[PDB]
This record gives C-alpha cells, structure tokens and sequence, in this order.
C-alpha cells in the first residue's frame, strides 16, 4: 500500500577517467581537457605586427646585406627568421652576437636614420665581389668600406657625432682583418690598424689581426661587427688609423619596447592568434599546452603532461 | 522496485542531475530537481571561469634552443627554462587533481542535501528505507508527490494517518 | 515565530560564533555555545599562524632595474625575475582560495555538529522542525533549556510526556 | 504549548567578499588582507647597518674620488646609492662595471689596508686638473699615477706583492689612454705603454689605445679600472713599460658575507623595519606585497596582486 | 559499560580500522568491519602511490658551490638555486598539509558512514544514544547481532518487539 | 534488558604529529616520513658510470698533464674530481675555464682522435722543467711545444684541418706569454708574437704579453689554454709567427650528450644509487631530501624541511 519516493542523481552509460590526489582513476560524468595540443601550423598575422625575414636573418637585414633590401623600415612585434637563410656578402663574424641579435629584436625596428660623414682622407664606397647585388660588387648598405686615398695614406679620422635627438642611438661600425701583410698595406698603408669608438660612458679599441681563414665566396679575410650606444647628451667619436669598417647612420633604441624575434619555418597565413610558436599559432582557451616551450604572446602554460583531465560533473555510478 | 542514490545512479535522469522518482496507487513517475541540479552546476561554471583567465602573456623572453655548445651560460639559460617548467607542470598536476576532489565532494554533497531537505518535510510521515528512498505511511497521490516535489507538503495533513500505520 | 541555521544567520547574535534560541511558557532567549564557537575559532588562529611565518628573508640577489639595454644577459635576469613573480603570484592566490574554502567547510561543519549533539541529547523528546529548530514535545522550564545548553539534559525524564505527545 | 529551541550562527548586515576556487565572491563574516601596500617612504636604519652614499655611488668611493672622502672606512649591511651621485675625477670606463660594484658590495666595507710600494724609476702622486679637491688638482685617493721621471724614461717596473695574511686580497688598479701619440711620449716617453698584473690563477695584460674621446671635465683621454684577488699564499705582480694606474692598497672579500647595494632616493628615517625596498621600507606582518620586487632583508613575498582577503570567519547570510 | 567513536577510540580494536562492539544476554564482543577499513586503507596507499612517482631526474645542471667571489655570473646561479629551492620547499610544505587535512576527512567520512549504515539497517527498532552506540530494542542474540554486521538484518523480523517496546 | 551495538576506530596509545593546513599538532595512528636525510657516504658506480678523476681535474686530465694519463679514453655519466687534485705541468690560467670545464663534461669522453700536423719551420716536442713524467721534462700529452727552427727563424705558420667527420670538433690550443724580452727572442726570434686560429664562423686572434709572475713550479711565464669548435664541412687554421703552443688532434662533441662532473671526496664503493650527491649517495623512495642541493641522477627534490611527517592513519583518540 505505502508509496515509495527516491532520490537519485544521473549517469551515463560510459564515464571519463580523472585523477584526484588519492584516486588515478575515477569515472565521473563529463569532463574536460585543459592541456591543448593542437596548433594551426601557419603564422597568424593578428593581432600581432610580422615581419617575414624571408632569405636574411634579423642582422644581415640590420647591416644590409644584398638579400635584405626590402628588410628596411621595416616594424614588428615578432620579426621571423628563417632557418634557410643564408650570408650574401662579405663574410663576418659578431662578438656578442646574440647579445646584438636580442637588442635589435626588442627594438622592433629597421627604420636606419641616415647620417653624412665627412671621412678625411680616404676612398669612400668601397666593394666586394663577395658581396653581389645584381650580380656587381657591392657592401653592405649601411657600412661604408675605407681604403686609402687614391693618393697618399689612410689619413687619420677623428669625426664625431653629437646625439641631440631625445632617443638613444645604435650605431653598427667594424673592423676589417685582412689576410695577408700585404693586403693590409695596399687599403691601409699602415703595418697594423687600430679603431677607437668611444662615448663619455664606455669605449673599444680593435687591433685588427692579419693572418688567413678559410676561403669564404672567395675572401681569406674577414670583418668584425661591433655596436656603441649613444645616449642623449653624450657623443661618438670614431679614431682610426687603418681597418675602419664607417657607419652610414643609427638606429632607434627606445628600451620601452616589447618586441621579439621568432625561430620558424612556418608559413604566414591569414589566420588570427595572440599565440605563436616555432610549430605554429594556438588557437585555444585551455590554461596548458605541450606544444612549444617557445611560446610568444598571450599563450597557454607550457607543461609537459600531454592530457590533463578536468572533471565536469559528479562521479559516474551507472549500475 | 525502485531504488536511490544509496545503490546506483541513474540513466533514466537526463533534464536534470538530481531528481525525484515515486510509486504511488496512480503510477510511477521521475522528474528532475532545478534547485539541487543549478547548485552543482554553478560551482562547476565558477571554476571553469577561474581557469580561463590568461594573466600569462609573454613578448621578449630567453632562446630556448642552440645551434653550438657554449657552456656556461648556455647550461644556466637550459637551467632556468627547465626549472620554469617543471614547477608549472607541478601546479597544473596539482591544480587539477584539487579541482577534481572538490568538483566530486560538491556533487555529493548537494544529492545529500535534497536527501536530507525531504527528510525535513516527511517528518514522522516517512522512514528511510536505507536505500536513498522514503517509504510514506500514507496515501500520497500526485499532487501529494508534487507537493514533496515542490516544497509545499505540510506534515500536518497526514500525521494522524502516518502514524498510526508506523505504530500498529 | 523563530528559526535556525536553515533559513538565516542571527545578527542578534553577539557574543560568540553559534548559540541556541528557545521558546518556553516563560519566554524567548539566545544563548551563544562556547565550545562550538571556540572550536571553530581555533582553527582559524592556527591558520593565521601558519601565515606569518617568514622563512622569507634575502639579503644580496640581482639587480631588478635597468639604466641601458645589454641584451642577452639583462633580458635573462629580467626573465629570472619575472619567473620567480609569476610563481610566487600564483601560490599566493591558490593558497589564500584554498584556506578560504577550507575556512567556510570548517565553520560549516561546526554548526551541524552542534545540531547534530543537540539532537542526540534529545533522543525521542523532539522532532526536527526542519529550520534548524527541534520542536520539543514536553513542558520545558528555564532550567531545563539551560540543561540543554549546558549538557545535562536526561532524556529518560520526560520521555514518557514526550512520546504520549507525539503518538497522540 | 510545545517549546522550540533553536540553532544558529552569528551575522552581520555588511560582509566581506572573499575568493574560493569555485566563487569569486563569497561573502564571510569577517577577512583580513594579506597583500601589504603601504611603505614608510623612509629607509629605517635599524636593525639594518645603513650606509648613504649620498654624492658617491660605491665605486666612486672605492676609487676614493673628491666627493667620497667621508665613505672611507664606513661598513654596512646595505650601501645606498643615490640617482643625484656624480663623477667628480679624472674620466673613466670599468669593464664589468657591475660584477665588481656586486663585489664591493657584497664584501660590506670601505676599509682600505694602505700597503707601500716602491714604484722603481718614476713620477709618483701625479694629478689632473678633472680632479679637484678643494679647488686644486688631485687624484683618486686610493689610486696612484705614474709618470716618466723628471729625468729619463718610465723604468720598467716590476714589483711584487705576497698575500701573508689569512683573508682574499682585492688590489683596484687602472690604465691611462691618452688622447694625443704626443700626450703618450710627454708621460711615459714610450710610444706604446704595456700593463701586467698577474697572480699564479690568472692573469691580464692591457695595451692602451691612443685616440680622442669627448671631453669630460676637460679630458679627452680615459682611464680604464681593472681588478684582481690574490688568494693567501699566492703573488701579485705589476709589470708595466707605460701608462699603469697603481694602487695603493688592497681591499678585504671574506666570501662569507652577506651585504648588499640598494638604489634608493629616499632619506634615511630612525624607524624600525627589518624590509627596505627602493620605494622605502616595509612594516608589517602579512606575507605578501605589491610595493616592489626590489626588497632587501626579512620582506613578504613580492606578488602582482593588488588585494588576496582571507576569510577569517564563517559565510554571512543576513536574512 | 560500552561507548563508541563519538567519545574516544578503540585499542582494544586491531585486527582492522572501524568495527563493531556489542552487549547482549550472551555476552560482549569486539569484531571489526572489513569494508569500511579496506575503503579508507585504500585512499590512503593511492596517495601513497601519488607521491613515490620520480619524474625528478637532473644530470647535467648548472654549479651550486663556488671557491672565489666573481660577482654579477655567481650571483645570479646562486640566485636561481635558491629561488628554485624556496619554491619546492613551499610545494612540499603545502602538498604534505593537504594531503594530511585530507586523509583525515577521509577517515572521519568513513566512520560516519558505518555509523548511518547501521542506522537504516536498524530502522525503527533502534534509537541512538549519542555516543555511536544504538540501543537495540528487542533481544538480539549471537546470530541477530552478526546479521547486522553481515548485512542481512531483516528489520521486519523484530519491528513489532521494539516498536512496542519503545513506544510503552 | 536492551541490546546495545557501538560502532568505533582503531587507537593506539602513543601517536605521531603531522601538520595541517590550520594545526601544527594533529595526533594521528600512523605517519611516514617524506623528507630523506641518510646517504652512504661512497658514491655508488651503478647505475652511472663514474670515472674518477683521482689526483687529476677534468681539465688537467683533457690537456694530457702528467698525473693524467689513465684518464685517456676514458668515458663518463659522470665524472669525479677531488678536493686533492693538483697541477703537475707547465702552469696555466684559463680563459672562460668553468665554460671549457662544462663543455668536456657534458661530452662525457677523453677520447682523444690524434691527428697529424706538418708545422713548417720550427722545433717540435718541446719540454720543460716544471712538467716532470718520472722526473724527465716533459709536456701536455694533448700540446705541442713549438720553437725557433735550431736554424733561422719562427718560420711562418699557415696550418689547415678540414672537418670531413659527420660530428662537431674541439681542439685545446694555448699561447705561451714569455717573462723577459730575452726568453720571447730565445724561443720565437720576433720581439712580438701572434696566434690566429678561425674558422669560417669565428676567430680569435692573442698578442701574447711580456713579464713576470711568481714562479710556479720554478716557472715565470705562463701558458693561456684556449679552444675551437669546427663544425662538419667547414676548416680550422692556425696562423702564428710566434708563441703557438699547437694541439695535437680534436676531441668528439656530440651536443646530444647527458653527462657531467661532480666534485666529491668520497670513496667509490660497490652499492648501487641513481642519485648521487657531493656528500654521498642516496637510497631512497621518498619525494625528498634535505642532503645537498647537488644532486645528479634519479634524486628526491632538494628542500630545506628536515621533517615532513605524513599521515598515514585516522586521528588518535585513545581516551
Ligand atoms: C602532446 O601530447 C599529445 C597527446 O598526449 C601527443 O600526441 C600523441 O603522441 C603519441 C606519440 O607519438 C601518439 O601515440 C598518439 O597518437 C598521439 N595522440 C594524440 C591525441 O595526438 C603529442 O606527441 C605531444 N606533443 C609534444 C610536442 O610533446
Ligand atoms: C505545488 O504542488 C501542488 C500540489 O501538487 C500544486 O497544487 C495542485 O495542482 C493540481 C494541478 O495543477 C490541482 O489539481 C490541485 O487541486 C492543486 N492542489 C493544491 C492544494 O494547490 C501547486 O500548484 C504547486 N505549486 C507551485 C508553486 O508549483
Ligand atoms: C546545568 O544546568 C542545570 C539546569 O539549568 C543547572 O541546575 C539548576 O540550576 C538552577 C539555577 O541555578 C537551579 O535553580 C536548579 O534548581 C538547578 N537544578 C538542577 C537539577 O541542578 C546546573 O547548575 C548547570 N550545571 C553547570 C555545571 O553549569
Ligand atoms: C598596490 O595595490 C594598491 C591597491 O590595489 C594600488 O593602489 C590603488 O591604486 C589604483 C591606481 O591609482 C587606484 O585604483 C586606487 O586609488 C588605489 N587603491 C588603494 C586601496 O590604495 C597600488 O597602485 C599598487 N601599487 C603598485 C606599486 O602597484
Ligand atoms: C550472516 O549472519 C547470519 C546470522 O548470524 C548467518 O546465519 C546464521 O549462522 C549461524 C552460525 O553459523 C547459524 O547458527 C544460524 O542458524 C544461521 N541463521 C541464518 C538465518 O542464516 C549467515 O551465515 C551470515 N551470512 C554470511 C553471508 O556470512
Ligand atoms: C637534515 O635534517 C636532519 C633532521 O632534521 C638533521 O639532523 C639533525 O641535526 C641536528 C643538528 O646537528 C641534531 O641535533 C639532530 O640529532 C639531527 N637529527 C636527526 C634525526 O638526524 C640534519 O642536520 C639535516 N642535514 C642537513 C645537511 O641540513
Ligand atoms: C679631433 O682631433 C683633434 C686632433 O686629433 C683633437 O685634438 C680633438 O680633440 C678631436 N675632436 C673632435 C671633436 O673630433
Ligand atoms: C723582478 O724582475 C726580474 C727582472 O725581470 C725578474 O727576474 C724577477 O723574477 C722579478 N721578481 C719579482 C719578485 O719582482
Ligand atoms: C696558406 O698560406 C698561403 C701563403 O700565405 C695563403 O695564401 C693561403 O691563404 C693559406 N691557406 C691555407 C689553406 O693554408
């Protein structure tokens, strides 16, 4: 005769596995997947500004080597760097090169403010058959090789540059190490060069070193690219008797900047994505990801696990 | 022969997370519970939007990835990129894994309380039949399951009847 | 008309964290209980305690502020800091949202716990309204709701009142 | 007829909200704040050994420059520099400026162990009108110029110095570059100076540059501060053709101690605080702040959040 | 006289975690229940499980111990070590107080569980005295008391002893 | 006349303490200790292959000095030098020592590829007093002394190596810095010496300096030990006219290499350990250890608790 009433709670035929402290496995009713895994394989454009180095990495675009003509003015969040690029002029090496790397990466900036030098005494626009823009000798775009004057010696610079901008400037100069003896005595008459760039804060001296390296696009020798910040106020003096390797201008340098440089061979698409990474861009908005440890803008944690399963409901009691 | 949450759950339940199912002399019948079911949910939305919010947001960091050996501070800049993750992966194992106990105590606890809210209104009319049912000692129709149901089953009425079929 | 724990809190209540209101032939009152009151507040000393404990202490560390951009060198102490901040940040968070939910469950609990001894000292004398309130079926003086309050409540006393004015 | 009694908790009419994992606003009886924002805004000189370094930064101090003749012999927990310090000498660049500003501040101490060297076939004591002291030409008080003696040329030095105590020795030392190829022959008569200081763990040799820099309190030249330890036991050597700016002591390092150099422009106040941060110093007990990450001694945790409430009591429900 | 878990423990009690302890016209008897113990045992090796997983494994890292001063590098490694052990330290301190606050949730959760177990076995032929014990209104010899512990304890068989033994 | 059935938990009469989150004193039946604080005091050869540097260091060891000459061939997952090492040959500083020191580890080999080198105009094999091999002058098993042909002059060094092997080569080469003017033009005629040794990535090129230290084994001079990575296809030259102190041969690199070097004095005996500390090994299934934060291999995480007590039981009431 006498009703019954019952209280119950739902289930499903098949549950999903979570993991609590004590428990590696227990069956609740829904669940949910917080460590994405999938990315979209292209770079997405939006919202954050790309600049495609393409054939030049970010320093043969900032020295203007044959490759990077277009490269200038350019501006970025994330400028890209390809891993088939490749040298295309004079052969050279860059202490600090990652350092320099990270400070025009940051910048976020190839916009080269031209300045005019007056180089007492000596050629100017010098070239290289190392170096080949349209298949001519050329430099690079913003350096300006000086050898001895059709005339007498390597007559000695002492030109100076007051910064009276509000912006602290980057000035690319170098050092030309050639390989024989007497290879230095026909640019340089000298016996041994020296550069001296100096500010009222730091200085460097370069001696440069004679001797042979290995044949690159046919050049025993070799130059040595060097970098002086110059704040507002102070001044850059360039002192050389032999080897200088001239600048043509300064960079922007800001300090407050947020830009970076990325390592992909992924192609630009038209998609949209705060999140890119060297395999390509995140489209989720999960809090995890084990996709790329190398992660650059609004972008999920990086974590090792490959799931991590968040329940969604009451443990699952099917019967 | 029907049974409660004591025994198993219930796949017939799907408007609803918790619910109600009756026999009386007019049927059988199960209808889901708004207030317990929106209780349970709400707690698994509000921490479900705890974890959507991306305070991580990073432009110029370290390389991550080397081309040469280098030493020391290759080996440093290795150092504190794997130590980063290790600690993140930690959170997130944890995290979760909290998360979940808590998602589970909640959801057991909001049956309890529907069990024990119709304990309340039965009074002396009900006994617990140990199995997540009542048994109600007196002619309960449907209006009478609805009124369990919807909170509006005033003891009173049947006291009188109840007890004198819990008591001889 | 007075209710308990189910329907609300008691601004009225004043000089301790739970307390029993009665109604007698000889009027109304509110009682706080200290030993549910204390209980809970004990735990939430121990944890303020386990909070200002400073095992953080640094003396020399790494320059946090910059004058001119260095490049690979800065931008890794700066990315070391902002690693540590971030971590710290998000323990800090976890943490005070973990004890807090932990705050509400043990207070939560003590309060039951202090209807459920109420309820056991009452054995078959009294019938649970379903607001908080036990519904106490016997003439019950001042004395004897302090008797209640304070422990000593012999349930065998009345029992005989008690269950003629329930069956009846 | 029947009695009530009843069970209750305690309310309020205004709550506090507070944050669980699940709800973003729970509102409890009670909270307390754990996130400290308030700084005293001066810097408390107990239980921290303070010293200001007002008109000097510590290197200043450590070279002994016109401004820094109070700083000598001070010891300190921390040393504070001020953004109003200035360079008061003879110009000059110090590479790896701020691993030997750690250094000396690390080792907490001023104390300069004055030791007498016998500089064999030289001008000692020399001075420069960039240097004034009282007005009057003077020099770093704890560096030494070497010029050629009123007589021949720069006698080819070559002393010595045994660590026979049982600390690490630190000798600062220098290296004039002359502006002009004429300023180099006036002072060290040779066309190319030579500097050598050498123990048995290592050693560095400095050929100064020639060459002009912009002029700094009438200098176009630069002097360029170096530094070594010498372990006890072991030797230092000085051995120098030209241009060697000598030291006239050594400093202490103990290894084991625990000071450090905080940048602050804030007075020094007579409260008590064991937390001073660049803002100022930090008087309470909760175990977080927002103030700033620059926070020296027994601080809270620096964290980005502005408030954390912790529930210090139950959940308010009014009715 | 016999008390049960809500005064205090049991040492007489080791061949398992929870049982039973009985008075009837036989005799008194301790005997342990298996369920309840092999439920709490079992949380509490699967977090024992939890934490004896290595995922730590480091071989090249970076230098931890120094022999002279050099400044800005040394400071920065042993700055790094140190934030990293503080971080651990923390996660070690808070994971083992959790776990803890939670294998005793679990064990009080199971103890309570027994007890209402027992409770809808019994039905109305037993009342709770306070002290987790319920007096058993009818006679319950040997074989009666081990139903209960067995879980075949038929309420019919006695409800009309005790519900008139109560109820008079 | 009634029946009673009490329902209880186990106690025992002495309990443990372990922590919560709000009471520091919670007595419960049972606990376990999660914080490791025993090691064995040997280190464990199983199952890491450990190489015992005994009375040579890492670096002694990859130079060929004489204590060394076990130590060729050797390989490692880790290798062991001790606190009693000692220098046995010609003394040297090193330049970026702790960075050589890691790159040898890491590659975890002594095995040394000799190869032959034709240096045109000079005396090979040269030895010297402080570099005793069973009391007879020697040298760097691993070096080769170059001097004046017992003839002319240093003739001119213009040597080439092209990296045909499908792995990346390290060459140890050094520059030897004469005491007087007279020992330079013994050895190398010139007054002035050179080292240049490049690839087509990087160079380095040492003036060598002239000048006295403190007698090291009977020695005034010193030798700086340098090194260069050849990748697969490009070539290595080494270009002097004066003070190359030549290799012998390449080491193998890898970059895809685990092991390391720890610094113990501990005995290695014949218990087995993955985890392995400067003070010993660790036996262990706990999650931690307050031991040594150096620590290599499968090793509980380093922290600063001495005791973490887990409970492992119900609370203990034991009236
Ligand atoms: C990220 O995690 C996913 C899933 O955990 C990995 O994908 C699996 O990879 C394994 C190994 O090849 C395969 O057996 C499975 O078929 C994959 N499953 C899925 C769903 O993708 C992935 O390898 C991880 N990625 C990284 C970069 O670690
Ligand atoms: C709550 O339930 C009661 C009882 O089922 C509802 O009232 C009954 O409704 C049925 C059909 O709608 C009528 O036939 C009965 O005569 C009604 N009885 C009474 C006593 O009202 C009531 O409408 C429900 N209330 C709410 C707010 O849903
Ligand atoms: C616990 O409460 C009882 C009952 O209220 C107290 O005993 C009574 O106290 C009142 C007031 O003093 C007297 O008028 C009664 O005659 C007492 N009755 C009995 C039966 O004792 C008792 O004192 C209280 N105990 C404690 C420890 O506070
Ligand atoms: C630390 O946090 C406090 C409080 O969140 C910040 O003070 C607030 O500042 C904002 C911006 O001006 C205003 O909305 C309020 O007037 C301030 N609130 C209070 C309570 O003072 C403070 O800016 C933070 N400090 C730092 C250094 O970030
Ligand atoms: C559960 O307990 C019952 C009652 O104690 C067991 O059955 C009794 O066992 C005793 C002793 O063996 C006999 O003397 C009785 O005659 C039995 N009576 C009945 C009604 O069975 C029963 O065996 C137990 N069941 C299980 C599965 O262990
Ligand atoms: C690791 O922790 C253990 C235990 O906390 C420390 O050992 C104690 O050391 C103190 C100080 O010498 C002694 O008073 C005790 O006798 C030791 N107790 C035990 C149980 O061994 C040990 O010092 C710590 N080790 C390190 C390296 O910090
Ligand atoms: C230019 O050179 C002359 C001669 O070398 C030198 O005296 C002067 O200081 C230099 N000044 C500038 C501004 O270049
Ligand atoms: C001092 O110089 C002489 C001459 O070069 C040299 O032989 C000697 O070793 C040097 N010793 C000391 C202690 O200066
Ligand atoms: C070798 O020396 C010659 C002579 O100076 C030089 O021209 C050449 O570049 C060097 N090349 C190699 C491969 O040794």
């Amino acid at each position: 005769g006498n009703p019954i009433i019952c209280l119950g709670h739902h289930a499903v035929e098949n549950g999903t596995s979570v993991k609590t402290l004590t428990d590696n496995h227990v069956e609740v009713v829904s669940a949910k997947e917080l460590v994405e895994t999938n990315h979209t394989d292209e770079l997405c454009p939006s919202p954050l500004k790309l600049v495609d180095g393409q054939d030049c990495d970010l320093i043969n675009g900032a020295l203007g080597s044959p490759g990077c003509d277009r490269l200038q003015d350019t501006t970025w969040d994330v400028f890209i760097e390809r891993p088939t690029a490749v040298d295309t002029c004079y052969p050279f090496d860059v202490p600090d090169y990652q350092s320099l790397r990270s400070i025009l990466a940051s910048s976020g900036s190839l916009e080269f403010i031209a300045e005019q030098f007056t180089w007492n005494g000596v050629k100017v626009d010098g070239s290289s058959s190392a170096c080949l823009r349209g298949g001519r000798n050329s430099f690079f775009s913003r350096l300006n090789w000086l050898t001895k004057a059709t005339n007498g010696n390597y007559g000695p610079i002492n030109v100076t540059k007051e910064n009276t901008g509000s912006y602290v400037r980057l000035y690319l100069w170098g050092v030309h190490h050639p390989s024989s003896d007497n290879e230095q005595t026909d640019l340089y008459k000298v016996a041994t060069g020296r550069v001296t760039v100096s500010t009222r804060s730091d200085q460097i001296s370069i001696v440069p070193n004679i001797g042979s390296r290995p044949r690159v696009r046919n050049q025993s020798g070799r130059i040595s690219i060097y970098w002086t910040l110059v704040n507002p106020g102070d001044s850059i003096i360039f002192n050389s008797i032999g080897n200088l390797i001239a600048p043509r201008g300064h960079y922007k340098i800001s300090k407050s900047t947020k830009s970076t440089v990325l390592k992909s061979d992924k192609r630009i698409g038209s998609c949209t994505s705060p999140c890119l990474t060297d395999k390509g861009s995140i489209q989720s908005d999960k809090p995890f990801q084990n996709v790329s440890r190398i992660a650059i803008g609004n972008c999920p944690k990086y974590v090792k696990q490959g799931s991590l399963m968040l329940a969604t409901g009451m443990r699952n009691i099917p019967g | 022969a029907i049974a409660g949450f004591i025994e198993n759950g219930w796949q017939g339940l799907i408007d609803g997370w918790y619910g109600f199912r009756h026999q009386n002399a007019e049927g059988t019948g199960t209808a889901a519970d708004l207030k317990s079911t929106q209780a349970a949910i709400d707690q698994i939305n509000g921490k479900l939007n705890r974890l959507i919010e991306k305070t991580n947001e990073k432009y110029h960091q370290i390389e991550k990835e080397f081309e040469q050996v280098e030493g020391r501070i290759q080996d440093l800049e290795k150092y504190v990129e794997d130590t980063k993750i290790d600690l993140w992966s930690y959170n997130a194992e944890l995290l979760v894994a909290l998360e979940n106990q808590h998602t589970i105590d909640v959801t057991d606890s909001e049956m309890n309380k529907l069990f024990e809210r119709v304990r309340r209104q039965l009074r002396e009319n009900a006994e617990d039949q140990g199995n997540g049912c009542f048994e109600i000692f007196h002619q309960c129709d449907n209006n009478c399951i609805e009124s369990i149901r919807n909170g509006t089953y005033d003891h009173n009425i049947y006291r009188d009847e109840a007890i004198n079929n819990r008591i001889k």
